[PDB]
């Protein structure tokens, strides 16, 4: 579990030298950014439930074979396990948004997920499809371009940050496959 | 001045001030210091005492029950320092996956402590003497400790459970590396629970996945989640857990017997099934 | 590492919750205290050499018996080691100063230091003489800002109060 | 209660450390975010009556079938029960808003609400109609300060995202 | 475990009404105080080891019966148990200083300590004397009038806070007896 | 206490067995080694005073900086304390020597000594100078019997190797 | 668990001085005794099971209410628990014989036994009767005057030891009542 600060520190410790102005300058870009990341995490964590519902319902909508008998979503038990999985994934994505580094997402959620789904016969393509939908929904909330709910916030540039969150979803979607 | 009631519950003053006639020894054993306990939040401290007594005020041994509580909660703190050492919470103490789970966890643990109190006297005597004997074997000739285990019933039980948690030598924190250790480990656990209950009828307490309706499924889910976190562990953690489980289960259940000493050192997950408690 | 955001994310992970406004206010306090202690980090990366030099020179100025021939530091290589050790300590103060918290310092320097220092006949009072020398030579206005300096004081005191 | 300073003290207490600089910055962020939330708390204690009244009136404006004689809310006493329950909700939003975090609200309002509402044939979507009515009727500059408003938005959203 | 905030909230919840404007004013005295409390906690937690050592050493200094054989300080084991007890006491006091309420100290440490010392034969008078020495040393550090170490702080009035800390130590000293 | 008969009875108690011939042979070795250790115990109770006196005098003969005004032992009362501390140590060597094993010494002297000595700025090398002084001043034939002397050496070495 | 040795040491530690000659002389009587105690423990530990069988059978013989329905010894399970209790009693008594002090017997077995039997309804007078029969049988084996088994030993006086073992059985029988 390492934030962007601990990432700076760890890299300088492997280099075995002091911190210094260059790395600190990039870190002052992070700290100077600040409330854009705060508000972003507030947006995704606010509408989290609804993201998970829509994403997984869309995932069932593209291929109805999951709800077909013999599909992995055919029961209430398997549907429940499905919903909690999407929820946990979005949870750890938000953790990786506050941290600024993907260490918590790599250690706490990603470490042994591929093996697990393969052992349980979960189709990985359908999971990457749901991670993609959560990506689009999460970027749309994070840019406040969501077509249902549009709350007042200071207007500036928040594209970088969108690219960060897209990086995290692409990490998960790349990992599950 | 006060009441008849409250003067039963109160306290005793000094021989020079509060009472003239010099009180005898029995009145210190019968009235004295009167404090009833808190409702207890773990199965390890649940069946040892009274918790309260409406219309009775005991004295001088309630000092001891209060002392066992405070030493026992002092026990839990340290074995929880082991899982949270660097002030950041490790994956050991996560306590949920979904957002609403932890309260249901709290209630399951609580009523499990109440069912631990409902099980009869002969069984709880059995577990007191068993755990006492077990703490004396883990005392390692420390004489202070041995006094403080012959007297404490709660500190023994949380001492065992607590050390089984912080050593990590648990049945659920160790995953076997083979199919042979799967079947061996499974068989050992079965034989432990069959040694506990030969009646063939489930006994109040024990496993007990179901209290209210819709409990069993959450039990299944929390179990599988803890299996996944047990799966994700590092090299250091795994190797430390295996040495610890092999040694500990040898010290408790292998008595210079080369067969079982061999089948503990050979397969550590069987030992971790042998740890029980 | 122990820090603000790792304590809050670790507590939300141990609780199994989404990160609420409490963690947001915690990282708010992190991003508000940040600039001060990073300034102190800049100046520590500035003149660490003279810090280590005056630290070790005053350390043997207090304890002369170390260069006597019992006690350990009685060879040029081990005085190089004592200096090397103090350089590691100031580098850990820089690291934990950048991080925020004592986590980098605690897990690299403090954890298990008792058995090593007790084993290799190393007295702690020499280290404490070094750190208290640096803390007395510190400054209020001239080199640093006062506020950030307080952060530096805290970290250095933590080292002393983790040593003896 | 889950809050900033209780999370940090709780983390230090569980770990058994003295309170390091990380907790100090966390409570620094608490004391910086505090005024914005407190002011929103003042205004909520101001006009809670009209908040509950418009909330429930718009709630039955969306769902008429509740006052039909199947479904629960079909008598004057149970429509009274509607308004007092929404009143409970706004008071918990005030509590949690003052504390900082969701600890007061979560442990009093959310924990085990699913069994009660599911048992007594209470739809969650009627509550969510009420809260989303209040969240859409909210405001940016007119009643509140923008910043504080955000804190209120968060709390209300939290209730919705804890409810369904 | 309850801070200032939670204490006000609990009292308003028993009263069953909204927190209101008035309580919030006393809470604005807390928030408006702020970094006085921060710097104060930093002072006590800075010199904490040294406080524990001096207080227990002073306690042995007033009556050398403790280090006399049969005394409760007579051995290395009992001495160590003595010092860890002083340390944990100081620890919870500092917790109560950041919290603003004594709830953490009442629940986590105070609840059953008396009976414990009674059952171990710890002399309670000597413990209240050690709590008193830690009180005096801690107030002297918190006011920065300590005779050995005197660090730079921007000046002001910090008597209130010292009275709070004195209140916490008098709670412990009243509790151990 | 850790001893022969307490190890065997403790092992039989942990095992839940009757005491077989193995424990009988163990206590046979106890009652055969007993005379050598007991004789050493007699002579230690004979001249413990001069043992402590030469021990501490040679201890400050090696380390002079202790009576300098930094380091601890710079006052008459604390030199009295260093002397009493070494008298406790020789008494524990006499106790453990009479018991058989290191149990008496380990649970009174060694257990928890690290916190105390590390706390109160007490260097171990002064103790080791004292004990190694006694062990080098010891003797082969003139005061004691050789074999019992070896027992004494072992116990004193145990103290050294439990200290640093 | 304290033997003869640790009893001498603890008493000298309360006295706070060196062990001394007088206590060492009594200890030389113990060690000089030695293999009489070894051969004594060998005798009782040899015939132990048979002592327990005979003593419990005699105990059922004096009052047949035990084996009467509603008696404690009614059924196999209670009889098995009876036999293992007599066996463990004799086991700790033999531990007290090798130890030379009753500390093992006071700490490991005696501490909370009367309360236990009162909580289970075990008749205490019958237990003291069983301890009395184990006392007489154990003294008769320890003097090698048993009417069934008489093994060859080098002759001499074992009378002093027999008083010790009788003192331990009187401690157990006094404790159970
Ligand atoms: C160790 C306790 C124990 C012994 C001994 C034993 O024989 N079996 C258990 C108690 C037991 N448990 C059940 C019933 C259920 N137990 C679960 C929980 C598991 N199922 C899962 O999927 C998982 C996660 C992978 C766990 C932990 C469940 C879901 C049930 C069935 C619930 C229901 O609605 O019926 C029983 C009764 C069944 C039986 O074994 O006869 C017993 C005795
Ligand atoms: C190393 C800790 C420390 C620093 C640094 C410092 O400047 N002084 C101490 C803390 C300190 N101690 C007190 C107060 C008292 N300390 C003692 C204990 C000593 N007095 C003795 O007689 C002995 C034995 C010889 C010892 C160990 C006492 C008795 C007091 C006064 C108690 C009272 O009731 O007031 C103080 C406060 C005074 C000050 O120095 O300003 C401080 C900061
Ligand atoms: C594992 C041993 C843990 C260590 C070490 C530690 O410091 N605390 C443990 C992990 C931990 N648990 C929580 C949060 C909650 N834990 C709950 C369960 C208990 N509450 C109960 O009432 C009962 C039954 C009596 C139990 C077993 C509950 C509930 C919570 C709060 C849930 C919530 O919604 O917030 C935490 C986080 C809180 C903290 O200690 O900082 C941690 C780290
Ligand atoms: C985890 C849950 C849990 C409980 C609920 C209790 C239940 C409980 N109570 C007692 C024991 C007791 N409980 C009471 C209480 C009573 N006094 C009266 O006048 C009333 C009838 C009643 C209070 C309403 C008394 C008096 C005893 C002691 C009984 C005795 O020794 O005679 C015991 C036996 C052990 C002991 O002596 O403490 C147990 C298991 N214990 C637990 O571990
Ligand atoms: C040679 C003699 C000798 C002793 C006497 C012991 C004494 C001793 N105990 C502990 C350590 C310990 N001792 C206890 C015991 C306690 N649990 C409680 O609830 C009670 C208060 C108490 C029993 C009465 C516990 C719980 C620990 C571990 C403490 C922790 O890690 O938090 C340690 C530190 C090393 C370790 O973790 O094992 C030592 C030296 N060790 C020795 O070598
Ligand atoms: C897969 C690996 C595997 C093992 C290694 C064993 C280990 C093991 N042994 C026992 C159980 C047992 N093991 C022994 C063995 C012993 N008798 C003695 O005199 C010696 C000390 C020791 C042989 C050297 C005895 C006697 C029991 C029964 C104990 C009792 O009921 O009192 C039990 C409890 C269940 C049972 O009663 O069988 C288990 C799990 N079982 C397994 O499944
Ligand atoms: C990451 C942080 C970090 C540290 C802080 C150091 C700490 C440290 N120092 C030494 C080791 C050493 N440290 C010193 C230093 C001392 N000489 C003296 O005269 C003084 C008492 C003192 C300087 C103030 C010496 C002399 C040794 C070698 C000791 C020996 O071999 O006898 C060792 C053992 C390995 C080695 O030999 O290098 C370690 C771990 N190492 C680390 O990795
Ligand atoms: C601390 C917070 C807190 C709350 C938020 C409430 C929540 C709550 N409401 C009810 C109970 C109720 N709540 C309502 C309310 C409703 N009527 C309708 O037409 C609508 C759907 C809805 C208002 C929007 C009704 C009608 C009942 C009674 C239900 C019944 O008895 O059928 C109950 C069960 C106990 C009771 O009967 O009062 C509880 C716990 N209570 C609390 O303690
Ligand atoms: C994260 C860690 C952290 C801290 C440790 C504090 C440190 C701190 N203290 C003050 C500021 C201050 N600190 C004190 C404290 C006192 N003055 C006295 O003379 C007494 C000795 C002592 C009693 C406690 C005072 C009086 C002020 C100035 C008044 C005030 O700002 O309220 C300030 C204001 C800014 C400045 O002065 O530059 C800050 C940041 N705040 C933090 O965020
Ligand atoms: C049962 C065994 C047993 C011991 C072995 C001692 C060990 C011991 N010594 C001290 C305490 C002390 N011990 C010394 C001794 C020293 N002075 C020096 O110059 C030398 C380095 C050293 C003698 C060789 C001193 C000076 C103190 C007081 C330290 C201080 O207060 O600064 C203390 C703390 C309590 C006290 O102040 O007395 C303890 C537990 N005590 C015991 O109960
Ligand atoms: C390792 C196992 C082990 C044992 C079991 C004992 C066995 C043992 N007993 C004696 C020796 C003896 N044993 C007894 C014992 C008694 N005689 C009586 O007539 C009584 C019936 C009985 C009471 C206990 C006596 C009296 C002696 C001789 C006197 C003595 O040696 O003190 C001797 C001396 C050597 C010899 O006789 O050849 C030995 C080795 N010692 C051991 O090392
Ligand atoms: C100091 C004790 C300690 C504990 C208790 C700990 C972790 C821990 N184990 C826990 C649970 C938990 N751990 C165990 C462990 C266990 N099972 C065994 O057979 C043995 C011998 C065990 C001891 C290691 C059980 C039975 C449970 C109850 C089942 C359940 O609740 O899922 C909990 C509670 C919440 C959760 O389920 O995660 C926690 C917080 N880490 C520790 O250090
Ligand atoms: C008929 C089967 C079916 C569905 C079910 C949907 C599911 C769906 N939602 C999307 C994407 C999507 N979904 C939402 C969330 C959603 N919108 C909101 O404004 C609110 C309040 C929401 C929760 C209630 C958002 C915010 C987006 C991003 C697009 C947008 O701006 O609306 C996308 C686009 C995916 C992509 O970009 O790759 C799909 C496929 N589509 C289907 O064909
Ligand atoms: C009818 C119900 C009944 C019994 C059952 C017995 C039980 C019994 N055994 C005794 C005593 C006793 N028991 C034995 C042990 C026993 N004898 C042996 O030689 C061997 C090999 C034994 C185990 C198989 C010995 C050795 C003695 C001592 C007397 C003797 O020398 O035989 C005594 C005398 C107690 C005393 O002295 O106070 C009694 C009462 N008596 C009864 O009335």
């Amino acid at each position: 579990m390492l934030d962007a600060f601990s990432r700076v520190v760890v890299n300088s410790d492997s280099k075995a030298a002091y911190v210094g102005g260059s790395d600190l300058q990039s870190l002052k870009t992070f700290i100077s950014d600040g409330n854009k990341r705060l508000d972003a995490v507030n947006c995704i964590v606010s509408n989290a439930s609804c993201i998970v519902s829509d994403a997984i319902s869309g995932m069932i909508c593209e291929n109805p074979g999951l709800i077909a008998p013999g599909g992995n979503c055919y029961t209430n038990r398997r549907m429940a396990a499905c919903l909690r999985d999407g929820e946990i994934i979005l949870r750890y994505v938000s953790y990786a948004l506050l941290a600024g580094d993907s260490s918590v997402l790599d250690d706490r959620c990603l470490n042994g997920l591929k093996e697990t789904y393969i052992a349980l016969g979960v189709p990985t393509a359908s999971t990457s499809r749901a991670v993609s939908i959560m990506k689009a929904a999460s970027t749309a909330f994070i840019m406040n371009t969501a077509s249902g709910r549009k709350i007042e916030i200071a207007a500036g540039d928040c594209q970088a940050l969108q690219s960060e969150a897209a990086a995290y979803f692409d990490k998960v979607g790349s990992a599950v496959d | 001045v006060v009441d008849p009631f409250q003067r039963k519950f109160q306290s005793i003053g000094k021989i020079g001030i509060d009472y003239s006639r010099p009180k005898k020894l029995a009145t210190y054993k019968r009235v004295g210091y009167s404090v009833g306990l808190d409702f207890p939040n773990a199965v390890s401290m649940a069946g040892h005492y009274s918790l309260t007594d409406c219309t009775r005020a005991g004295g001088a041994a309630k000092i001891l029950m209060k002392y066992d509580e405070y030493c026992a909660k002092g026990m839990l703190q340290v074995y929880k320092r082991s899982a949270v050492s660097t002030g950041v919470y490790t994956t050991k103490c996560t306590e949920a996956t979904q957002p609403g789970v932890a309260y249901d966890v709290r209630v399951f643990n609580r009523t499990a402590a109440f069912r631990q109190a409902q099980k009869p006297v002969n069984v709880r005597l059995g577990e007191q003497y068993a755990a006492r004997k077990a703490c004396v074997t883990l005392a390692h000739n420390c004489s202070r400790e041995e006094a403080q285990f012959k007297n404490m019933p709660m500190s023994c039980a949380t001492f065992l459970a607590g050390k089984m948690e912080a050593m990590g030598t648990c049945y659920r924190t160790v995953r076997p590396s083979s199919k042979a250790e799967d079947y061996m480990a499974g068989s050992v656990r079965m034989q432990v629970y069959q040694k506990g209950n030969a009646s063939g009828v489930y006994p109040v307490g024990g496993c007990e996945d179901g209290h209210a309706k819709g409990d069993a499924d959450l039990r299944r889910v929390i179990a599988l989640a803890s299996e996944y976190r047990a799966a994700q562990q590092g090299a250091a953690a795994v190797t430390g857990a295996q040495y610890a489980s092999s040694k500990m289960a040898i010290q408790l259940y292998g008595h210079s017997c080369n067969h079982e000493e061999g089948q503990f050192c050979d397969y550590p997950a069987v030992a971790a099934a042998m740890c029980r408690y | 590492m122990k820090s603000v955001i790792t304590t809050t994310i670790s507590a939300a992970d141990a609780a199994g919750r989404f990160p609420s406004s409490s963690d947001l206010e915690s990282i708010q306090g992190n991003i508000q205290r940040a600039s001060a202690r990073l300034e102190a980090a800049e100046k520590l990366s500035g003149n660490h050499e003279a810090v280590v030099k005056e630290a070790g020179d005053a350390c043997f100025a207090k304890y002369s018996y170390l260069k006597n021939s019992g006690e350990a530091g009685d060879s040029q290589e081990k005085i190089n080691k004592c200096y090397r050790d103090v350089d590691h300590y100031m580098r850990l103060i820089n690291y934990s100063l950048v991080v925020g918290g004592t986590g980098p310092l605690d897990e690299w320097g403090i954890a298990g230091s008792r058995e090593v220092y007790r084993t290799l006949n190393l007295p702690g009072s020499a280290y404490i003489a070094s750190f208290t020398f640096t803390r007395d030579r510190l400054c209020v206005p001239r080199d640093m800002s006062s506020q950030a300096g307080v952060e530096f004081v805290a970290a250095l005191d933590y080292v002393i109060n983790s040593l003896s």
